[PDB]
C-alpha cells in the first residue's frame, strides 16, 4: 500500500535529520570528510521533502495525474536531480576514500585548504553535474503522450541520462574501490587482524549495497524504454523504483552508524 | 641522626598540638548565620579565536582590558578583551610554552615551559617589533609559573623543586628558595608583594618571604599534588587546588585550614584557582570541561561555567572584577560576566 | 647527606614552631568582615546593568 | 630609525615626478606611511595613507587622481608618483611612520623630506598667531574643531606636533593628553569636546617653534593654522 | 560606527590571523614523533645518524626525507616526574623507543638494565596519552649482542627462557617479550627494527612506518579500518 511509502519517508527523514544533528552538535564530526556525507544526507533529506510525496498521491491515485503539466516537469526533474546528485555524492565519498588512501599526507586530520578546497569542487561539482543532467526536463524535452500520465519516457533523454547518472559514476566507484582493496592488500603483503578484514567488509559492502539498489532498476529503465522484444510489466518496475529509493534509508546506516564517532553522537542524543 | 630524628619528630607534634589547641570554632559554624548567596548566572560575552593548539596558560592585565594567552603551538597572542582585535603575536623560539606572565605596568611580558628558561619580551621597542629582551636560564627543570614583582625582578618556579628570584637587568637569580620535596606547580603573589606562596607535589604549600628568602610557614593536608594556588585579596589567606577533585583554604595567621570544598560527584582534579574581587566567590577549573563557581564562606556551590568542548587549563578575574576569562585545551579563550 | 638533612629540617621545625597564632574563630571573623564590606562593589557577585557592562554586543 | 626622502627639484607643471623614501631601523612592513606638504610659509596638510599589507589607501580631494602612491615592503621603500603637477603643488614633503593598535602613538616620527619646486572636513583653527614669551614662563596654546573629536569608544582623536626651525615635526601628546616617548614631563595637555590647549609648566629655549593640532577622527586629516613661539 | 584607528586595528587583527593561519599550515604537514630511552641505549647514535644523513632541557631535531618533514623531540635530559608534561605530547605522531641489546647482562645502580627498559616501555605504552598512538622500536646494539650471546648465556636476563642460545632465537625472544607489554594492541601497534652501524636503512624504516601510520590514522577517519 501507498503507506509503505510514508513509513520509508519517516525512516529517511529521521535517519538523516539523526545524521545532520550529529554533525553539527559534535566538536570532533565538523570535518571535509563529514561535509560529503552531510551532502548525501541534504540530498536524502530533499528526496523524502520534495518527492516522495507526490509518488505517495500518484500510488493513492492509481497513476491518474490531474495537476497541470508544468507540475509533472517540476516533479520530474527534481527527482531527477536528487536521485544524480545522490549517486554522485556517493561516488564522491569513494573518491575522497581513494585521495586519502593514495595521497595520505595531505589528507590527515581532513583540514586545511588543500582538504577544504577539493571538497567544496567535489561538492559543487556534484551539485552542477545534477543540475545540468535534470535541465532537459524542465525545457519542454520530456515528450509524452496521454498528458494525464506522468513519467519520463523520451527515448533520446532515457539513455543519456541514465549513463552519465549510474554507468559512469558506478564504473568510476567500482574502480576505485577495487583499486583501494589492491593498494591496501599490496601494503599488507609489502610489510608481511581483524581491522583491516573490516575495511574489506566495509567496501564489500557499500559496493554490493550501491549494486543491488540502483542497478536494477537503471537496466529495467533502458530495458522497458529500448528493449526491441521485452515482457517487463509495471510491477517490477514499481519494485525497481522502490529498491532504489530504500537506497536513501538505508545510506545513513551504512556511511555512519559503523563510525566510532558517528555511533558516540547517537547515542548521546538518543540518551536524552 | 637518631636524636636529630625524633627531634623533628618532636617539632613537628608540637607544632600540630599548638596548632589545634587555637581551633576553637569552625568557619561554617560562623557563616552559618549569614544569608548564602543565590545562583550564579555567567554568559559568555567572547569568544577569542587564533590560537591552534592547547591553551595552557593566561594572566589578566592591570588595565582589566589586555590579556595574554599561552599555547603550545608557539605563539604568544595579547587580545583586546573589549573589541577582540590581537595586539601582538610573538612566535616563540620554544613550542613547549606552559606559563606566561604579564607585567604590572605592561612594559613586558614573560613565558616558559620545558625549554627550563625563561624569556622576558619588551612590548614597546622603539623598532615596532616585539623582541625577547633577556632569557633567564639557571633552572635545571621545566618552568611551571612565573610572576612579575616589577620591570627589574621576576619569580620564577621549576620542576627541580626549587623557586628563584631572577634579576632581569643583571640576568642573574639573586635568590633560591629550597625546601620542597616535590616539583613546584603554581606560585602566587600577595597584594603586598613582600610574600609569595607556592604549592608542590609534595602535597604541601609553603610560605616564603622574598626579602629573607626563607620559609616562613609550611601548609598540608591535600591528599595529593597540588596544582593550583592563589592568594585571598585580603592576603592573609590563600587557597590552593589539587588532583584529589577538592579545593582547601588556608589562613596564614591561623596557620592552619578553613573550609574544604568538595563534591561526591567530581572525581576528576583541579587545574586553576581563582578568588573573586572582594574574595566572597572562588572559581576552579576542573579536568570535566567546566568550571565550577565555589561560595568561600559556606562551601556551597554556586553555579557552573559549561561551554568548553576540552580540559580548562587555566582561568583569571580581571583586577577591577568586571569579568573572568576561562581558557581550554580546545585552543578557544572565553571571557564569562 | 642524612645527617645535613635531618639538621636542616630540625632548624627548620624549631623556626616554624616559634610563630604567633591566633583563633580560627577570629580569622573567620576578619574574613567575613572583609567580605562583607567589599560585596558592594564586586560585579561578579552584584551584576551591574548594561550602562555600565564593558563586555556586550557590539 | 631614520626616513630619507628622495627626489625632487624643479619641475614643470606638465611634466611629472616621482618622490621615494627610503625606511631603515624599523619594521617598515607592520607600519603605515603618510605624506605631509608643507609649503613655504604655510601650515601643514595630508596627502595620502597606506595600510599595512597595501590594504587601504586614502587621497587628499586636491590631490585625488593626479597622485599615484605605492608601497614596496621588501625593499623598505615608499613612492608617490605624481602625474601632474601644479603650481599649488610646490611644497616640502616629509614621510610620517603611523602603526594603529591599542595604546600605539601613530605619526611618532617624521623623516627629514624633500623640497619640490614647480616653476565634510573637519576644520582645525587656532586663534592666536604668535605668543611672545620669555624662557621659564608658562605658556598656553588652544585649539579648537568644528565638530566634537570625542568618539562614542570614550577618546578624543587630537594630535599636538611641534616643529623646531629647520626641523621636522615632532609628536608630543596623542589623544589626547599621553605623553609621547621622550618628551619631557613639561608637555600637558587638556581639552573636552571642541575644545583643547597645550600647556608648557616652565619655557625653555628648546621650547621655540610652531605647534600644530591635528585631528585623527575622519579622513582627510586636517592641520591647525599653527601657533609660533619667539623670544 | 568604528573609528579610522579602529579600522587600522582591526585590518592589522585580520593581517595576523593571516599570518596565524599560514603557520598553523606550515605546522599541520609536518611529522612530530617522540623519542624515549637511555643515554646508552643508542637515542645519542640514533639522532646523530638522522641529522648526519639529512644545555639543559629538551632537544629538537629537523631531518627532512622523501619531501617529507620529521620534528623529533628528545626528552631524555629531562629528569622529572613525566607525568606532568608527558600529556604535552599527546598530539605526538608517533614515538621512538630506543633499548640496548646487549645490556641483558648488566647492573644498574630495576636492578638489570634491561628490566628497567622493558618497564619504561610498559609504562610509556600503557600511558592515558598514548592509547592511539604507534610506538618504533629499535634494537641498537646486535652487532656486540653477536660476542656477548655466544658467551653469556641468555637465561640471566630471562629465567623463564629454554630455548636454543642461537643468536636468531634470543633476538626473536628479546622482540616477543617486548610485544608482549603491549595490553592496546588491538587500538595500536609496534613497528621492531633492528639498528647497527648501517645507516641507510634506520630512515627508510622510520619514513616507511610514519607513512603506515598516517594511512592507518586517515582509514580511521573516513571510517575504514
Ligand atoms: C530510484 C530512482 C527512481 N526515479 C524514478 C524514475 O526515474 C527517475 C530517474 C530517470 C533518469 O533517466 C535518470 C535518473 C532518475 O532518477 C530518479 C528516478
Amino acid at each position: 500500500y501507498a503507506l509503505s511509502y510514508c513509513a520509508l519517508i519517516l525512516a529517511i527523514v529521521f535517519g538523516n535529520g539523526l545524521v545532520c544533528m550529529a554533525v553539527l552538535k559534535e566538536r570532533a564530526l565538523q570535518t571535509t570528510t563529514n561535509y560529503l556525507v552531510v551532502s548525501l544526507a541534504v540530498a536524502d533529506l530533499l528526496v523524502a521533502t520534495l518527492v516522495m510525496p507526490w509518488v505517495v498521491y500518484l500510488e493513492v491515485t492509481g497513476g491518474v495525474w490531474n495537476f497541470s503539466r508544468i507540475c509533472c516537469d517540476v516533479f520530474v526533474t527534481l527527482d531527477v536531480m536528487m536521485c544524480t546528485a545522490s549517486i554522485l555524492n556517493l561516488c564522491a565519498i569513494s573518491i575522497d576514500r581513494y585521495t586519502a588512501v593514495v595521497m595520505p599526507v595531505h589528507y590527515q586530520h581532513g583540514t586545511g585548504q588543500s582538504s577544504c578546497r577539493r571538497v567544496a569542487l567535489m561538492i559543487t561539482a556534484v551539485w552542477v553535474l545534477a543540475f545540468a543532467v535534470s535541465c532537459p526536463l524542465l525545457f519542454g524535452f520530456n515528450t509524452t503522450g496521454d498528458p494525464t500520465v506522468c513519467s519520463i519516457s523520451n527515448p533520446d533523454f532515457v539513455i543519456y541520462s541514465s549513463v552519465v547518472s549510474f554507468y559512469l559514476p558506478f564504473g568510476v566507484t567500482v574502480l576505485v574501490y577495487a583499486r583501494i582493496y589492491v593498494v591496501l592488500k599490496q601494503r599488507r603483503r609489502k610489510r608481511i587482524p581483524l581491522r583491516e578484514k573490516k575495511a574489506t567488509q566495509m567496501v564489500a559492502i557499500v559496493l554490493g549495497a550501491f549494486i543491488v539498489c540502483w542497478l536494477p532498476f537503471f537496466l529495467t529503465h533502458v530495458l522497458n524504454t529500448h528493449c526491441q522484444t521485452c515482457h517487463v510489466s509495471p510491477e517490477l518496475y514499481s519494485a525497481t523504483t522502490w529498491l532504489g529509493y530504500v537506497n536513501s534509508a538505508l545510506n545513513p546506516v551504512i556511511y555512519t552508524t559503523f563510525n566510532i564517532e558517528f555511533r558516540k553522537a547517537f547515542l548521546k542524543i538518543l540518551s536524552c | 641522626l637518631d636524636q636529630l630524628r625524633q627531634e623533628a619528630e618532636q617539632l613537628k607534634n608540637q607544632i600540630r598540638d599548638a596548632r589545634k589547641a587555637c581551633a576553637d570554632a569552625t568557619l561554617s559554624q560562623i557563616t552559618n548565620n549569614i544569608d548564602p548567596v543565590g545562583r550564579i548566572q555567567m554568559r559568555t560575552r567572547r569568544t577569542l579565536r587564533g590560537h591552534l593548539a592547547k591553551i595552557y596558560a593566561m594572566h589578566w592585565g592591570t588595565d582589566s582590558r589586555l590579556l595574554v594567552s599561552a599555547s603550545q603551538d608557539g605563539k604568544l597572542i595579547i587580545w583586546d578583551s573589549y573589541t577582540t582585535n590581537k595586539v601582538h603575536a610573538i612566535p616563540l623560539r620554544s613550542s613547549w610554552v606552559m606559563t606566561c606572565a604579564y607585567a604590572p605596568s605592561g612594559n613586558y611580558v614573560a613565558c616558559g615551559g620545558l625549554d627550563n628558561i625563561c624569556s622576558i619580551y619588551n612590548l614597546k621597542t622603539r623598532e615596532g617589533n616585539v623582541r625577547v629582551s633577556r632569557e633567564l636560564a639557571g633552572h635545571t627543570g621545566y618552568l611551571s609559573c612565573c610572576r612579575f614583582l616589577d620591570d627589574n625582578q621576576i619569580v620564577t618556579s621549576s620542576g627541580d623543586t626549587t623557586c628563584a628570584l631572577w634579576d632581569i637587568e643583571t640576568g642573574q637569580q639573586t635568590t633560591t628558595f629550597t625546601g620542597h620535596t616535590g616539583d613546584v606547580m603554581s606560585l602566587s603573589l600577595a597584594p603586598d608583594t613582600r610574600l609569595f606562596v607556592s604549592g608542590a607535589c609534595d602535597a604541601s604549600a609553603k610560605l616564603w618571604d622574598v626579602r629573607e628568602g626563607m620559609c616562613r610557614q609550611t601548609f598540608t593536608g591535600h591528599e595529593s599534588d597540588i596544582n593550583a594556588i592563589c592568594f585571598f585579596p585580603n592576603g592573609n589567606a590563600f587557597a590552593t587546588g589539587s588532583d584529589d577533585a577538592t579545593c582547601r583554604l588556608f589562613d596564614l595567621r591561623a596557620d592552619q585550614e578553613l573550609m574544604t570544598y568538595s563534591h561526591d560527584n567530581i572525581i576528576c582534579g583541579i587545574t586553576s584557582v581563582s578568588f573573586s574581587k572582594s574574595g566572597r566567590l572562588l572559581l576552579a577549573g576542573y579536568d570535566d570541561f567546566n568550571c565550577n563557581v565555589w561560595d568561600a564562606l559556606k562551601a556551597d556551590r554556586a553555579g557552573v561555567l559549561a561551554g568548553h568542548d576540552n580540559r580548562v587549563s587555566c582561568l583569571g578575574v580581571t583586577d577591577d572584577g568586571m569579568a573572568v576569562a576561562t581558557g581550554s585545551w580546545d585552543s578557544f579563550l572565553k571571557i564569562w560576566n | 647527606a642524612s645527617i645535613a638533612q635531618a639538621r636542616k629540617l630540625v632548624e627548620q621545625l624549631k623556626m616554624e614552631a616559634n610563630i604567633d597564632r591566633i583563633k580560627v574563630s577570629k580569622a573567620a571573623a576578619d574574613l567575613m568582615a572583609y567580605c562583607e564590606a567589599h560585596a558592594k562593589e564586586d560585579p561578579l557577585l552584584t551584576p551591574v546593568p548594561a550602562s555600565e557592562n564593558p563586555f556586550r554586543e557590539k | 630609525v631614520q626616513l630619507v626622502e628622495s627626489g625632487g627639484g624643479l619641475v614643470q607643471p606638465g611634466g611629472s615626478r616621482k618622490l621615494s623614501c627610503s625606511a631603515s631601523g624599523f619594521a617598515f612592513s607592520s607600519f603605515g606611511m603618510h605624506w605631509v606638504r608643507q609649503a613655504p610659509e604655510k601650515g601643514l596638510e595630508w596627502v595620502a595613507y597606506i595600510s599595512s599589507g597595501s590594504g587601504t589607501i586614502y587621497y587628499a580631494d586636491t590631490v585625488k587622481g593626479r597622485f599615484t602612491i605605492s608601497r614596496d615592503d621588501p625593499k623598505n621603500t615608499l613612492f608617490l608618483q605624481m602625474t601632474s603637477l601644479r603650481s599649488e603643488d610646490t611644497a616640502m614633503y616629509y614621510c610620517v611612520r603611523s602603526i594603529y593598535y591599542y595604546g600605539s602613538s601613530p605619526f611618532d616620527f617624521w623623516g627629514q623630506g624633500t623640497t619640490l619646486t614647480v616653476s565634510s572636513d573637519i576644520v582645525m583653527t587656532q586663534a592666536t598667531s604668535s605668543v611672545p614669551v620669555t624662557p621659564g614662563e608658562s605658556v598656553s596654546i588652544s585649539c579648537r574643531s568644528s565638530k566634537s573629536l570625542l568618539h562614542s569608544n570614550g577618546n578624543t582623536y587630537l594630535y599636538w606636533f611641534l616643529q623646531r626651525p629647520g626641523q621636522s615635526p615632532q609628536l608630543l601628546i596623542y589623544r589626547m593628553s599621553n605623553l609621547a616617548s621622550g618628551v619631557p614631563d613639561r608637555f600637558s595637555g587638556s581639552g573636552s569636546g571642541t575644545a583643547f590647549t597645550l600647556t608648557i609648566s616652565r619655557l625653555e629655549a628648546e621650547d621655540v617653534g610652531v605647534y600644530y593640532c591635528m585631528q585623527h577622527l575622519e579622513y582627510p586629516l586636517t592641520f591647525g593654522a599653527g601657533t609660533k613661539l619667539e623670544l | 560606527t568604528l573609528s579610522a584607528e579602529d579600522k587600522a586595528a582591526v585590518e592589522r587583527s585580520k593581517m595576523i590571523d593571516r599570518n596565524l593561519r599560514e603557520d598553523g599550515e606550515k605546522a599541520a604537514r609536518e611529522v612530530k614523533l617522540l623519542l624515549l630511552g637511555a643515554g646508552e641505549s643508542g637515542k645519542n647514535t640514533i639522532v646523530k645518524q638522522m641529522k648526519i644523513i639529512h644545555t639543559t632541557g629538551i632537544v629538537e631535531t629537523h631531518f627532512t626525507f622523501k619531501d617529507l618533514h620529521f620534528k623529533m623531540f628528545d626528552v631524555g635530559a629531562q629528569r622529572s616526574e613525566r607525568k606532568k608534561w608527558i600529556h604535552c605530547f599527546e598530539g605526538v605522531t608517533a614515538i621512538i623507543f630506543c633499548v640496548a641489546l646487549s645490556d641483558y647482562d648488566l647492573v644498574l645502580a630495576e636492578m638489570n638494565r634491561m628490566h628497567a627498559s622493558m618497564k619504561l616501555f610498559d609504562s610509556i605504552c600503557n600511558n592515558k596519552w598514548f592509547t592511539d598512538t604507534s610506538i618504533i622500536l629499535f634494537l641498537n646494539k646486535k652487532d656486540l649482542f653477536e660476542e656477548k650471546i655466544k658467551k653469556s648465556p641468555l637465561t640471566i636476563c630471562y629465567p623463564e627462557y629454554a630455548g636454543s642460545n642461537t643468536y636468531e632465537e634470543a633476538a626473536a625472544y628479546i622482540q616477543c617479550q617486548f610485544e608482549d607489554l603491549n595490553k592496546r594492541k588491538d587500538t595500536k601497534e609496534i613497528y621492531t627494527h633492528f639498528t647497527c652501524s648501517t645507516d641507510t636503512k634506520n630512515v627508510q624504516f622510520v619514513f616507511d612506518a610514519v607513512t603506515d601510520v598516517i594511512i592507518k590514522n586517515n582509514l580511521k577517519d573516513c571510517g575504514l579500518f
